[PDB]
């Protein structure tokens, strides 16, 4: 189930998806509360907007 | 033959009647008999399973106690979401309406369950939850509320 439209507000608002992603990565750096299980097993679909290719096989084979 | 373990569950130990919406009698009596087993019914038990009606029952009549409609919401792909209407009074428990509908979480389903909830003047709504998932009662209940 889709929460929050991402593709509807990137068109509206002008801003891609890779964006957005930022914004919400850079909020999760900065927050003090300590994260829970279900935050931590949904960051790496956050994060693959970020990684080579070649590097997402390493994280792929580790996991 | 393993046919007195095998399966627990026979038709032959429930009763079948056509009950009122509004009062029902207060007690009843169990007795499988050729005078009160149906013959019309659709039947897809195993071969001696009888529906039966009750016997004697009551003179005395009155309002149920309580009112339940019970849910379960369809995981992942497809699937039916499972339903049930139920009311209780003393030790009797009433079975009224069992049935599915396919889809996800979609308006339509959403919408034929509101009504649903509606038509039988239920008194609450009751559903499974699992692995922190925490969705469905969030998303259902602003649907409901119209109704």
């Amino acid at each position: 189930y889709e929460i929050f439209p991402f593709s509807l507000a990137s068109r509206l608002s002008g801003i891609s998806e890779k964006e957005i992603f930022g914004i919400t990565l850079e909020a999760i750096a900065e927050s003090p509360e300590p994260a829970n299980s279900d935050r931590l097993f949904s960051l790496p679909g956050l994060l693959v907007s970020k990684l080579e290719s070649n590097e997402a096989l390493d994280v792929l084979s580790y996991a | 033959l393993s046919d007195a373990e095998k399966y627990p569950l026979r038709l032959r130990d429930a009763i079948v009647c056509a009950v009122d919406p509004e009062r029902a009698p207060l007690s009843y009596q169990w007795l499988p008999n050729r005078q009160n087993r149906n013959e019309e019914l659709p039947n897809v038990g195993l071969k001696g399973d009888d529906i039966h009606a009750f016997h004697t029952c009551s003179s005395r009549t009155a309002e149920y106690q309580s009112k339940i409609l019970v849910i379960d919401p369809s995981g992942r792909g497809k699937d039916e979401t499972g339903y049930a209407v139920l009311y209780s009074l003393n030790g009797y428990i009433y079975l009224m309406e069992v049935g599915g509908f396919r889809g996800g979480y979609d308006d339509a389903t959403l919408e034929k369950l509101a009504k649903k909830a509606k038509q039988w003047k239920v008194q609450t709504v009751v559903h499974e939850s699992n692995f922190g998932d925490g969705m469905f009662g969030k998303i259902f209940s602003p649907i409901l509320l119209k109704h």
